[PDB]
């Protein structure tokens, strides 16, 4: 019994350079090498990419994020390449002191540092985001990527920049380090009576488990009907096949009801997208709205 | 009723218990023997409740808490009123979920797919028997186990995080959160993916998988392909629960002390652990 | 309380979202029916969505869903007892007849093309240049079935252009003519591809395909249906 987790054979041809419809193909790379590793389990080819002017603006935005927060590792390590190892997760570029409020006056070493991180991150991340939008529109597509992206930009911004403002200071932002944004974390859960209390919270984990509970179902019904070409998902939207009824009858004699080929992408999108748009509130409604969760749940008002 | 398709895929057979006798559907529900297993062990597990409710005397369904054994009682059994019922129940829940998960293998052997389904909520039913009966046992008593009500098992989860201090540190569960994140993330752009392209701009013909796979070499230079997505999402979602299970098993039996404490073998490593200057010197 | 104002908004969104996601995922296989084909009295609670037009890529016209369900294919089964909700009996050969896990739609008998308008699966002989690139190359070897018996022997693969992908494998007869197998349903080894879904005999009623260099998607349903449907019926002569 083959399980169809890895392919059994890998064929390949001449590189595919894509379809054109109105993409510049002036700024598409060539091709990469073929990954036979990566031909187990997908698709073997890396590349083209394309990198126009959003792209390099985005790339370059995003790699000065990420050095401007190596400099200050560094200048924390001593520029002892051993302690910069011994102690990374322990690093930390901090945002600005409540002093300072929402000025961009901070000196470099107490959170000036911080606002010229954010503010690169900020355009790498903006311009990505533009990037989905307009990559879809050169092939004619909807712009479902660009909107459900939207849904994660609106967790990040609430988290760095929406929250920060309403609370009058930048302090309140997430920190730059791996154990310094757990420890933000578990603080942000404390000062406000313990999020466990925060309904939004609650929906948020609902989605999140939901979001693993519907790609495990989906993922596997997929490969259990991969034998009647189940994963060639928009002919069997056009044209339904036994693979296609054979998915929705597993479910409809397991739990009563059933999608579509096309319907289940809809359960899909919305099941992750909500993870983040419920969670963005339960943060922005925390100190703004509510200072404690808890006291809250016991008025439920 | 039948679904417009159904009619010839209602064949007999496929069951692996009691032949022809429970190969029938009530409504769109298959039965078979496994179907007479679940109802018989959800019943019985919800009247146990109820009586649960009884003892403790409330009826609302925000406070009803069914609760382990207190740990004086070890690994023995207890009487009903004081973790008896738990228990149970929890045998109870077992038979429902395995019942539920072999039912689901004679639904792939009537309609001829593959067993992915029922292998994929195992690793479920694995998660949740890490925490009442492998942890537990391990751990030497029922009563670590988690109580059955909706406010109750939150507690349980925050008093067992906050007892090996910030849980963040346990390196288990980092990469099983990693695996969550990044499921929701191959979620989210699979459903994007497949409805961009059976619902293009206004007036423009369905695109084809051959402008999916163009859209993600575009944006990023690489595409899984059609068949990868989906073993992804299936490998993504199972692994965040199998460090799940991991992230538990370990803590509380090979490891008691604080998880932050844990990380301390990184720092004292002989060739930096003494060398001045960062946050650890 | 604003909190209070916006959790309340959420669950009436949330009801909403549901609404229109179960009536999206009515669009295939509705109005329900009896078991006689007749419409049932009881459709639930959500009504049937307003029609969508699909623009199908090549010329090959719209879909409109939902519309008009019908099988357009006789079904060999009868009932096995008086009352809804029984196993309709297979009536001739359930293999042929195409029933039960044998069973296969009427799609369109045109194959699957490409973004470009080519045909999206071709024998790799037709295939420039498609090449075994990693893994046992399966063209040559023999074709066992359950039954332990040699069936035929490997003389191509089909592969998905677009998608770089092995998805069907051809194999020769003792006649001579040729059957694809599903790449899915195949076990190569070092020396045979094995076959658990069909013993020996079951080979040479594999519907065959009407062109050499082509497959529709028709055939490739009657042929995945066919292969599936071994698991159950060809059980007595699978050993162990
Ligand atoms: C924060 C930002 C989060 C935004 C998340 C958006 C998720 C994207 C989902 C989606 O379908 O995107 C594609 C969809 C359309 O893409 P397209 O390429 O323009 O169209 C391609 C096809 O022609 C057409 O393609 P299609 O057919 O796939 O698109 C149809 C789509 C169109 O979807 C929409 O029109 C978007 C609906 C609004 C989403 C906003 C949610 C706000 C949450 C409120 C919570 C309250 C808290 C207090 O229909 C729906 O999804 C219907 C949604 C049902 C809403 C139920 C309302 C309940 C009322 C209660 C009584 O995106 C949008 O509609 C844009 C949304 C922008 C909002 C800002
Ligand atoms: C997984 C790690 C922890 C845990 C930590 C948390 C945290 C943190 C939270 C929850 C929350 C929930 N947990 Mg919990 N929870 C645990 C184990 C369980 C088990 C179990 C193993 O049997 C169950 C049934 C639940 C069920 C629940 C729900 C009441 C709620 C939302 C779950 C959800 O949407 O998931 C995804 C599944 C779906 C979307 C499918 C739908 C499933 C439905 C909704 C489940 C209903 C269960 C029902 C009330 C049980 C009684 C029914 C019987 C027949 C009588 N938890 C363990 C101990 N759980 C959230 C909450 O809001 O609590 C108040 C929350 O914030
Ligand atoms: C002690 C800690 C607290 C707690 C404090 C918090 C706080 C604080 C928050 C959460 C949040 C969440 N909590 Mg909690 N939480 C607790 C206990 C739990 C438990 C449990 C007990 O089992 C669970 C399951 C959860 C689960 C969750 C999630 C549902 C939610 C995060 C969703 C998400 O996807 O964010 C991950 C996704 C993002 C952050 C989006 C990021 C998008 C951007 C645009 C990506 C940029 C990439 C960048 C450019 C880098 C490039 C990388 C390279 C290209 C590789 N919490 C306890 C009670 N929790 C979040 C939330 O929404 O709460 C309402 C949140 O802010
Ligand atoms: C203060 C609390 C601590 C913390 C303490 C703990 C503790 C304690 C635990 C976790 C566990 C988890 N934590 Mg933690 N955790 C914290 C903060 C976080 C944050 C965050 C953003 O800060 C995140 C994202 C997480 C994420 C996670 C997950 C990796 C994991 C829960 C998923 C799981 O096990 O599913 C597994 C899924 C199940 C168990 C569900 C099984 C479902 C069964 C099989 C079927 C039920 C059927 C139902 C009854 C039928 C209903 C009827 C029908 C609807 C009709 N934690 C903080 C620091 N965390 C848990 C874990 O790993 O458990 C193994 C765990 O025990
Ligand atoms: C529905 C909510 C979930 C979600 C969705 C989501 N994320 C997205 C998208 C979507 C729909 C994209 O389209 C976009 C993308 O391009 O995906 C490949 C993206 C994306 N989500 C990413 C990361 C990411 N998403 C996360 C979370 C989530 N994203 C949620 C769980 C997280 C977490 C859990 O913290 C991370 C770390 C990127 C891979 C990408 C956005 C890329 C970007 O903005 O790049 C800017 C920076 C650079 C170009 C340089 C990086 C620096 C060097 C290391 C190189
Ligand atoms: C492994 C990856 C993810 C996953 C996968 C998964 N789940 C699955 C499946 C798969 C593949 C199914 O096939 C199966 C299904 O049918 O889904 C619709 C299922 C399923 N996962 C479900 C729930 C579920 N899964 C969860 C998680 C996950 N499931 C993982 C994240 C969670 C979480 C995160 O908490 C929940 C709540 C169900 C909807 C369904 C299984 C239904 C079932 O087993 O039915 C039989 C049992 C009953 C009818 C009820 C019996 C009642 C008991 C006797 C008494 C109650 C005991 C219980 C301990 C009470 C505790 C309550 C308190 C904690 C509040
Ligand atoms: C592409 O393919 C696919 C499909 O279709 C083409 C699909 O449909 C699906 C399925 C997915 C969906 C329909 C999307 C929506 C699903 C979810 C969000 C997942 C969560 C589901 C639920 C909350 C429903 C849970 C309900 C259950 C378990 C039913 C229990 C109720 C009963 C009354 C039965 C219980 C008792 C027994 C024993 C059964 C009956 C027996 C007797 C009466 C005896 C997937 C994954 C898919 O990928
Ligand atoms: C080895 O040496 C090299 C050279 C390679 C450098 C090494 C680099 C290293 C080791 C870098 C490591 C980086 C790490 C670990 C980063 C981790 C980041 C984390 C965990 C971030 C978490 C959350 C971030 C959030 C929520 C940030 C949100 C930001 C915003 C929403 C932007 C807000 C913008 C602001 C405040 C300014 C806007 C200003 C104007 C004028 C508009
Ligand atoms: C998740 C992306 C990387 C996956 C790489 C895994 C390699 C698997 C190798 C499979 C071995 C080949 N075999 C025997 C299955 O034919
Ligand atoms: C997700 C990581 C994958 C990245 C793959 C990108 C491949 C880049 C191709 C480089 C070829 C450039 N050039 C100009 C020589 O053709
Ligand atoms: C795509 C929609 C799926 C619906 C799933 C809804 C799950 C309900 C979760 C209940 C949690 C409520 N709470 C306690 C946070 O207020
Ligand atoms: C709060 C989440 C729990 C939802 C449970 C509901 C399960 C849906 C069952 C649908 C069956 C309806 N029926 C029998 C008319 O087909
Ligand atoms: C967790 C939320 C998911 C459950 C939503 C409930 C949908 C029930 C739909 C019943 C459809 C039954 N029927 C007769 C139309 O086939
Ligand atoms: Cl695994
Ligand atoms: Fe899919």
């Amino acid at each position: 019994e083959y399980q169809n987790i890895f392919s059994q054979v890998q064929v390949r041809g001449p590189a595919d350079l894509g379809m054109t419809e109105d993409v510049n193909l002036a700024n598409r790379s060539g091709v990469g090498p073929f990954s036979t590793l990566l031909g187990w389990f997908g698709n073997a080819q890396l590349g083209p990419i394309y990198l126009g002017s959003l792209g390099v603006l985005s790339l370059f935005s995003g790699l000065m994020w990420f050095f401007t927060i190596g400099i200050w590792f560094w200048y924390q390590a001593g520029w002892n390449p051993a302690v910069f190892l011994r102690d990374l997760f322990f690093f930390s570029l901090e945002p600005p002191a409540p002093e300072y409020g929402l000025s961009f006056a901070a000196p470099l070493k107490e959170g000036g540092l911080w606002l010229i991180a954010s503010f690169f991150m900020f355009v790498a991340v903006w311009s990505w985001w533009g990037r989905t939008y307009l990559r879809a529109q050169a092939l004619g597509m909807g712009k479902h990527t660009a909107w459900a992206f939207l849904s994660a930009i609106w967790l990040w911004m609430v988290l760095g920049f929406i929250r920060p403002i309403l609370m009058g200071s930048w302090s309140e932002a997430v920190p730059y380090g791996i154990f310094s944004h757990l420890d933000w974390t578990n603080n942000f859960s404390l000062v406000h009576g313990n999020l466990f209390y925060n309904p939004f919270h609650g929906l948020s984990i609902a989605f999140l488990y939901g979001s693993a509970l519907l790609f495990a179902m989906h993922g596997a019904t997929i490969l259990a009907v991969s034998r009647f070409g189940g994963e060639r998902e928009l002919e069997q939207i056009a044209d339904r096949g036994t693979a296609a009824e054979r998915a929705a009858l597993f479910w409809r004699w397991t739990m009563g009801f059933n999608a579509t080929m096309e319907g289940i992408h809809r359960w899909a999108i919305w099941m992750a997208v909500l993870v983040t748009l419920t969670g963005g509130i339960g943060i922005l409604l925390s100190g703004t709205v509510v200072d404690n969760w808890y006291v809250w749940g016991q008025n439920h008002g | 009723a039948l679904l417009s398709f159904e009619r010839k895929y209602r064949v007999p057979g496929g069951t692996l218990v009691g032949g022809n006798l429970f190969d029938f559907w009530v409504g769109p529900f298959y039965v078979g023997f496994f179907g007479v297993a679940t109802f018989f062990f959800a019943a019985l597990g919800i009247i146990l409740i109820a009586w649960s409710a009884v003892l403790q005397g409330t009826w609302n369904p925000q406070l009803i808490s069914v609760y382990p054994p207190a740990l004086e009682y070890g690994l023995g059994g207890a009487p009903l009123a004081k973790g008896g019922l738990w228990q149970i129940i929890t045998i109870c829940a077992t038979g429902a979920f395995v019942s539920w998960a072999l039912r689901e293998v004679e639904i792939c052997r009537k309609l001829g797919i593959g067993y992915h389904i029922p292998f994929a909520f195992a690793f479920a039913i694995l998660a949740y028997l890490t925490l009442v009966l492998f942890r537990p046992v391990m751990m030497g008593a029922w009563g670590y186990a988690f109580p059955y009500g909706i406010w109750t098992h939150l507690d349980w989860v925050s008093n067992t995080g906050y007892t090996y201090g910030n849980f963040h540190y346990n390196p288990a569960h980092m990469i099983a959160i990693s695996f969550f994140f990044t499921n929701a993330l191959a979620l989210a752009l699979h459903g994007a993916l497949v409805l961009s392209a059976a619902n293009p701009e206004k007036g423009k013909e369905m695109r084809t998988p051959d402008h999916e796979d163009t859209f993600f070499r575009d944006l990023v230079g690489y595409s899984i392909g059609t068949l990868g997505i989906h073993r992804l999402g299936l490998l993504l979602s199972l692994s965040a629960v199998f460090f799940s299970a991991l992230c538990m098993i370990i803590t509380g039996t090979i490891w008691f002390d604080q998880w932050v404490d844990w990380w301390q073998w990184w720092v004292k490593l002989p060739w930096w652990a003494n060398i001045p200057g960062g946050i650890n010197g | 309380d604003l909190a209070s104002l916006a959790i309340y908004s959420f669950w009436i969104f949330l009801a909403g979202l549901i609404y229109y996601l179960q009536t999206e995922n009515m669009r295939e296989g509705y109005p329900l029916e009896n078991e006689d084909g007749t419409p049932a009295a009881n459709q639930g609670p959500f009504p049937l969505p307003k029609p969508k037009t699909f623009i199908l890529p090549h010329g090959r016209g719209t879909l409109t869903v939902p519309g008009p369900e019908s099988e357009d294919r006789p079904i060999a089964l009868a009932r096995t007892a008086v009352s809804e909700g029984f196993p309709h009996a297979p009536t001739g050969d359930p293999m042929k007849d195409g029933v039960g896990p044998a069973s296969w739609v009427a799609r369109r008998d045109l194959p699957e093309l490409d973004g470009h308008g080519h045909n999206k699966i071709k024998p790799m002989k037709a295939a420039a240049g498609f090449h075994v690139s990693a893994g046992k190359n399966p063209i040559g070897l023999p074709v066992r079935g359950c039954d332990l018996e040699i069936a035929g022997k490997v003389v191509d693969i089909w592969v998905d252009i677009p998608e770089q992908m092995a998805r069907f494998l051809e194999v020769e007869l003792k006649d001579g003519s040729t059957r694809l197998l599903p790449m899915q349903m195949v076990k190569v080894q070092s020396n045979r591809v094995h076959v658990n879904a069909l013993s020996s005999d079951l080979f040479a009623g594999i519907p065959t395909i009407k062109s050499p260099t082509e497959v529709t998607l028709l055939e490739e349903d009657k042929i995945c249906g066919y292969v599936a449907g071994g698991l159950m019926y060809a059980a007595p002569k699978r050993k162990s």
